[PDB]
């Protein structure tokens, strides 16, 4: 009945649009913050995707979300959406198919976001990772680092930025922080995660239009890499506990998939939303 | 002696207040109109006029264009002031009159609520100094630098009521959006006709060709001969305020005439021009002995040749007043551009400067002194892009970027202005984007003082491909690509000093190796060469600044790298942007 | 990819440092073709094989093949100088010995994905920096 | 019986505050939305209204109803039985509940050692300019659209006379030091984006494809929090939580810290734009309004001042509050903060008068000058 995190995951490359006019090759840009740079959803998009999803649930979309545009009544919503950050970045990998990239900013910028907003399950997360955070500035010293916690994953290389990966044996990752965030796990330095995360190494795809065989016109996409994790903070401030409860329990079943993003017909975008669990 | 410097009118608030260039032209000619009225008397009364030349022409309907200027510097004789001061109250009391109940689309109208509406927002001071010198180079700094102080004191109306219609307070904004009336009916078989406003009939005339604007499309497409608001006019009337569907309808009449529409026919520019340092150059005019009153000739005359090329163009003017003037244009009609546009209006300056200011020209020619000049924004946008956007960018182009107003603010409000700074302050300067419908936009900065704007204009005049007649010169679009992709090495090209052509051609040719590129060795003579000219002009203006700036030690890295332009690229960007303007120009979707 | 400006201006470097473009900005024309089938012999054939085909002197060319070579090994050297020094880094940054031939070098030191993606990387920087000059 | 708390408002996310939402008015709507940088003291007013009605948990919920008239009461009571209205703005009394009287929004900046804070003030507009109005009399007089006035004869605090091309005291908020006046740029202060948002067509229904707009979002710095003073009558508790301050669900948090009793918050604001202090003119602290400018012209030489625009959501006790709300029929004009009124010779005292002359609004936080 609080502030609450969520994960995203997306499952298939995601493109949110910014509307920013482009002065490069990239026609369409993903959505960036504006202090940080790092790839983000507004709220407005994250509600309308969750608002779609849930639409057929009418009682559910109008206590939660409100009203519709062309509602003759105007009730606010009950629930507040947040903007959803770059949690981990898959990156290509040699002994891997890829490895989930996570920099040290970030998992700062996550505990400074948690102790802010005092999520259900901030305490035990905020000890875990501020001890992580503490043993891996520990054993950087001042140095370029980047940590895999697996022990075959050591030596492991990231193909973008030339750099390898230690295995510091005196850090132990906790299972819940491999839950939340992700497999085959590295943290690096957030020069080489802006460096990875940036717009000369975000995946750009050429598209076509073509009219008989002929080339009617031609622009480039970018799009957030598949398996990319991000979190956002949803505030229900007090709704009715069955339309939340329902909420939460669609929201965490597994066999739900959430559309985020523009390219909804040939499936971008597709996530599916994870609750903080308990440490 | 007893002189009078009038200044009036918050311009850039009621400039704001419109959307639409319609309105936008009507709140410009609202204060021509005011400073006309209040003006005309001590014009009657025969008063010498050290700030605007008002002579008989400028005074005529000019193409209903305001000339007429916001600031006044006026020698008075005793009882004039109390003559100003009726005559602002009388020139209130019509106006707002005016404005009561003429054949405007409203209701009714208050003419003692529309008076004091007027009278808090119109701003009306004027300063009565004594001086002691007859001299116009005294005068005219002395009243000058009290006017901008005066400036500063606000006044507004305390309460504005919009709602219920019926007791409205806002009559200014009911003014611009009504200027072109309410279209009347009087046939089944005849022209709907404007019933223009008191400003229309004052800008425009009353003698024939009376078709007053309505949105932007017909000055944004007008080289296809079709009286696309005739149509537009009709089919409105034919169905049942009514800016928004003539504006609809014109763009549907635009559509079913695909066959002869280009791409540009949708694109509007926007052109703003001041004054390179008109203050310096009257202290110039100050110091050899040379009237001010040859400055202002020279600027009247420009201004009346600057709208006559305007109206020839195929453009609208919106402003022209001493050193300042907007414009509304189209992209491309009847085979000129608007960069040819912009350099006939530079032709224009030039030739009013040597005209008018002769022995100022030979003083400042041998003394080595840098000449009156003209700075250029430049701004193309969609015909559904704000308006107020569109105006923004082309205010931006201009103040900041033509006239290297980002330098001079940078530096100022970190109080580091100096002076061996202020020697690398850099005028003469063309500013120019477009942007698409998808938000593409193409940017680029040139200065005019050398060849490289003289080539820039042949190159757009080259190849740019003229309506169907005999042929042209065969524009290649891969080159446009082969710049972008090729940037850094051109680059490293360019700073080749000794051999920096011979390497440009000879990577031109290595490149551009096959067969079919033996018809494209002009364009690639003509791009090597505009390149060339670019760097050396870049690195002239450029090298030492970049260097002094980077040595200061107050700035920041961020405000450094915003500061610091690379001459190369900077050339190069310019090339690439020249080229992509050809390429918009010259392709259609078929 | 994209290209790179400092293995440009290292080709470019290297290029006039092993007598290929001569005192005018001018170079023998098989050259061109040299430094294109570099690189499809590369990939066609193995590295090795083909350093060793273009390494070779006293072969039957119309040019000394071999230049190209040494301004691979330039190029190469000037990156390894470049090359960042830091732990958790792959790229090893001793330079290659004058005196050794490139052969001999990628023989003894190999585990050659690096030396592979360098020798690639330097020869599309002097494909691209040779069109600057000029062929007789 | 009649305590006083400051509360800060720490800005969790980007937030909103509506502007005047057109230039003319009938049915359109703006395309680009700008956000106003501090929120109408409405807003807080009906902020502190709607935190006081949910910790006595009387809430307008679902369709509609008539609230039982003794809770009608209650309420009356609590939060008074009207919104804020510029119509009572000669009224003696707030007319509210157990709210009576609320600082101007101050911008407060919060340091590492959160030992003190620092309170930003916008730049006068006079600032580092000497402003002296020669009365030799007969040399020139202003006529600020035909009002006798003294010539203002300014220079630079360091001659030259005043370069509007030079004058960026606008741009600047300014803060008390320990020896100089700190000046600090509105841009280091507030960081905006402009935000991209349309409707989905959902098809087989709706006329809407013109549903696409632009709105601006404000972020505060990290170390700048939004700052006022309250006072509550006799048995009125407000407790930290999270709240709703301008347009879009702009989210705060309060801190409500309880000062020392016995204060005055006039005086405190007043002590803390005491830095800013010059006795030949008037610095507008809060949007000031007057009735009639023109005695206000009349009574000083110069007026280097700006406009604000002024428009209250006017809500009655039991209003609909599911639908378009009514807004205030006329549009008010505010002189800005930061602007200086340099009056004649003496007529201080007349100037005071006229500006305390609406009780009302100093109550509400408008008014202030220093
Ligand atoms: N008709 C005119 N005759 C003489 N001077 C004029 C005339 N119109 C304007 N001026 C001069 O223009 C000056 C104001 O110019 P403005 O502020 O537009 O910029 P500028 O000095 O031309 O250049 P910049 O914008 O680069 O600073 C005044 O000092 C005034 O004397
Ligand atoms: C930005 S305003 C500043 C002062 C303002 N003109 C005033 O009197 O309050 C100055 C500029 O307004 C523009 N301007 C002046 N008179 C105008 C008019 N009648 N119509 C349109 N623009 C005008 C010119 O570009 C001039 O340089
Ligand atoms: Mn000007």
């Amino acid at each position: 009945m609080t502030t609450r995190m969520y994960v995203i995951n997306t499952l298939s490359n995601m493109h949110v649009g910014s509307g920013e006019v482009n002065y490069g090759v990239i026609a369409n840009l993903i959505q960036r913050d504006s202090v940080t740079n790092l790839p983000n959803i507004n709220s407005s998009g994250l509600k309308g995707a969750i608002r779609e999803y849930f639409k057929e649930n009418e009682d559910l979309v109008r206590e939660l979300f409100g009203s519709a545009p062309r509602d003759e009544k105007t009730l606010p919503g009950k629930v507040r959406f947040f903007e959803a950050n770059l949690l981990s970045m898959p990156v290509r990998s040699d002994k891997v198919p890829f490895l989930m990239a996570i920099s040290d900013e970030v998992l700062q910028e996550l505990i400074t976001k948690m102790k802010f907003f005092n999520c259900e399950e901030a305490t035990q997360y905020i000890s875990h990772l501020s001890t992580l955070l503490d043993n891996i500035k520990t054993q950087a010293q001042g140095t370029d680092f980047a940590y895999v916690f697996d022990p075959l994953l050591q030596g492991a290389i990231i193909e973008e930025v030339s750099i390898r990966a230690t295995c510091p044996s005196h850090i132990p990752l906790q299972p819940s922080l491999k839950k939340l965030l992700g497999d085959r796990l590295v943290i690096l330095s957030h020069k080489y995660f802006s460096i990875l995360s940036d717009d000369n190494h975000l995946p750009v795809l050429s598209r076509n239009n073509l009219e008989n065989g002929q080339s009617a016109n031609l622009w480039y996409e970018q799009v957030l890499p598949r398996y990319s994790r991000l979190y956002f903070m949803l505030m229900d401030g007090n709704a009715q506990s069955e339309y939340l409860k329902k909420f939460r329990d669609t929201l965490c079943t597994p066999s739900t998939i959430i559309q985020i993003g523009a390219n909804a017909s040939i499936g971008y975008g597709y996530c599916q939303i994870s609750e903080l669990s308990p440490f | 002696m007893k002189y009078i410097a009038i200044t009036l009118g918050p311009i850039t608030r009621t400039i704001e207040m419109a959307e639409s260039t319609k309105e936008l032209w009507a709140a410009s000619y609202f204060f021509s109109y005011l400073a006309k009225k209040i003006v005309e008397p001590f014009v009657k009364k025969n008063r010498t006029f050290q700030l605007p030349l008002i002579n008989e022409e400028m005074q005529k309907p000019h193409c209903g264009a305001g000339l007429f200027p916001d600031r006044y510097i006026f020698k008075s004789e005793p009882g004039d002031l109390e003559l100003l001061k009726q005559h602002s109250d009388q020139v209130l009391i019509e106006i707002a009159g005016h404005i009561a109940s003429p054949s405007l689309p409203g209701t009714a109208k208050d003419v003692s609520q529309i008076y004091h509406y007027l009278k808090s927002y119109i701003k009306i001071y004027f300063i009565e100094r004594t001086l002691e010198s007859d001299d116009p180079h005294v005068v005219i700094p002395a009243c000058e630098k009290y006017l901008n102080i005066i400036e500063n004191q606000e006044t507004f109306p305390e309460q504005e009521e919009t709602m219920i219609s019926h007791q409205k307070s806002d009559f200014l904004k009911f003014l611009i959006t009504n200027v072109n009336g309410k279209i009347y009916r009087k046939d089944k078989n005849s022209i709907p006709r404007f019933t223009g406003s008191f400003l229309t009939r004052d800008a425009f005339g009353d003698m024939n060709g009376e078709r007053l604007f309505e949105s932007i499309l017909e000055i944004s497409a007008s080289e296809l001969n079709i009286n696309i608001q005739q149509k537009a006019l009709e089919v409105i009337t034919a169905n049942e305020k009514y800016s928004d569907q003539i504006w609809d309808a014109e763009e549907i009449i635009l559509n079913d005439n695909k066959a002869q529409l280009r791409p540009y026919h949708k694109y509007i520019a926007i052109i703003k021009s001041d004054g390179d340092s008109m203050g310096e150059t009257i202290k110039s005019m100050g110091a050899y002995n040379i009237p001010i009153t040859q400055l202002s000739k020279a600027l009247l005359s420009f201004n009346i040749e600057s709208i006559n090329e305007i109206v020839a163009y195929g453009g609208k003017p919106i402003f022209i007043g001493g050193d300042d003037l907007l414009c509304f244009a189209p992209v491309c009609c009847n085979g000129n551009n608007v960069f040819n546009l912009v350099e006939k209006l530079s032709t224009c300056f030039d030739q009013c400067i040597n005209q008018h200011l002769q022995q100022y020209i030979n003083a400042c020619s041998e003394a080595q002194r840098p000449l009156p000049s003209l700075s250029f924004g430049i701004s193309i946008t969609y015909h559904k892009y704000p308006m107020f956007e569109a105006l923004h960018t082309t205010d931006y182009l201009l103040e900041m970027v033509a006239k290297d107003n980002l330098f001079k603010y940078t530096l100022s409000n970190k109080n580091i202005l100096n002076e061996n700074m202020k020697r690398f302050i850099l005028k003469n300067k063309l500013a120019f984007s477009l942007q698409k419908h998808s938000g593409q936009i193409y940017h680029t900065a040139m200065s005019k003082k050398g060849k490289s704007y003289v080539k820039f204009n042949m190159l757009l005049q080259k190849y740019i491909l003229k309506n169907k007649d005999q042929e042209s010169e065969k524009f290649l679009s891969s080159v446009i690509q082969m710049i972008r992709a090729h940037a850094e090495i051109l680059q490293i090209i360019l700073q080749n000093e000794d051999k920096r052509t011979e390497m440009l051609k000879n990577y031109f040719d290595n490149n551009f190796n096959e067969s079919c590129h033996l018809g494209y060795t002009g364009l690639f003579e003509d791009i090597q060469t505009l390149l060339c000219l670019r760097y050396q002009e870049n690195i002239q203006d450029y090298q030492n600044r970049n260097e002094i700036i980077q040595q200061n030690t107050i700035l920041t890295s961020d405000e450094k790298e915003i500061l610091i332009v690379s001459p190369a690229m900077d050339a190069i960007h310019t090339i690439f942007t020249a080229l992509q303007f050809i390429h918009f120009i010259n392709y259609n979707k078929d | 990819m994209k290209i790179s400006k400092k293995q440009i201006e290292y080709a470019i470097e290297a290029l006039r440092a092993n007598n290929i473009i001569t005192n005018d900005n001018q170079y023998p024309k098989v050259f061109k073709g040299y430094i294109s089938s570099f690189g499809a012999a590369v990939i066609q054939s193995g590295l090795i094989p083909a350093i060793i085909f273009f390494e070779n002197e006293d072969n039957d060319a119309n040019a000394d093949r071999h230049k190209i070579i040494g301004v691979l090994k330039d190029i190469i050297n000037a990156m390894r100088q470049q090359y960042t020094v830091t732990d958790a880094t792959i790229l090893v940054s001793s330079q290659i010995p004058a005196n050794y031939s490139m052969a001999q070098y990628i023989i003894e030191h190999g585990n050659t994905d690096q030396l592979l993606k360098e020798i690639t990387e330097a020869a599309v920087a002097m494909k691209l920096a040779l069109r600057m000059y000029k062929s007789e | 019986m009649n305590r006083h708390y400051l509360i800060t408002l720490t800005p969790m996310d980007w937030f909103f505050f509506g502007g005047e939402r057109t230039l003319d008015d009938g049915k359109s709507a703006d395309y680009i939305s700008h956000s106003n940088k501090f929120p109408q003291q409405s807003a807080l007013l009906g902020m502190i209204r709607y935190q006081l009605l949910k910790q006595h948990n009387l809430l307008s919920q679902f369709p509609y109803t008539e609230n039982k008239p003794t809770e009608k009461e209650i309420m009356k009571t609590l939060i008074g039985e009207q919104s804020f209205r510029m119509t009572e703005r000669k009224a003696k009394s707030l007319g509210l509940g157990v709210i009576k009287q609320i600082s101007p929004l101050m911008l407060i900046e919060c340091k590492d050692d959160t030992s003190s804070r620092s309170i930003y003030f916008p730049l006068p507009l006079d600032d580092g300019y000497k402003v002296s109005f020669n009365e030799t009399s007969n040399e020139d007089k202003v006529f600020y659209n035909g009002i006798e006035c003294p010539i203002p004869n300014v220079y630079p605090a360091s001659r030259k006379f005043f370069d509007h091309k030079t004058y960026n005291n606008y741009l600047f908020w300014c803060t008390q030091g320990n020896n100089q006046i700190k000046k600090l740029l509105s841009d280091e202060i507030w960081i905006s984006k402009m935000q991209i948002g349309i409707t989905k067509h959902v098809e087989e229904g709706e006329d809407n494809d013109k549903s696409f707009y632009k709105q601006e979002f404000l972020q505060l710095k990290k170390s700048f929090i939004y700052a006022f003073y309250i006072t509550l009558s006799g048995e009125s508790e407000l407790s930290s939580d999270i709240i709703q301050l301008g347009g879009q669900r702009s989210v705060f948090r309060m801190e409500v810290e309880s000062i020392e009793e016995n204060s005055d918050i006039q005086e405190k604001y007043q002590t803390a734009a005491q830095f800013l202090t010059q006795s030949d003119r008037l610095l507008i602290l809060s949007p000031t309004y007057v009735d009639n400018l023109k005695e206000l012209s009349a009574l000083c030489n110069f007026m280097w001042s700006d406009s604000i625009v002024f428009r209250n959501i006017q809500t009655t006790n039991a209003s609909n509050f599911y639908g378009k709300p009514i807004k205030s029929s006329s549009k008010y004009h505010f002189l800005k903060p930061g602007s200086v009124l340099y009056f004649k010779q003496g007529k201080r005292k007349e100037v005071e008068k006229l500006l305390m002359d609406y009780t009302y609004l100093r109550l509400s936080g408008y008014n202030i000058y220093i």
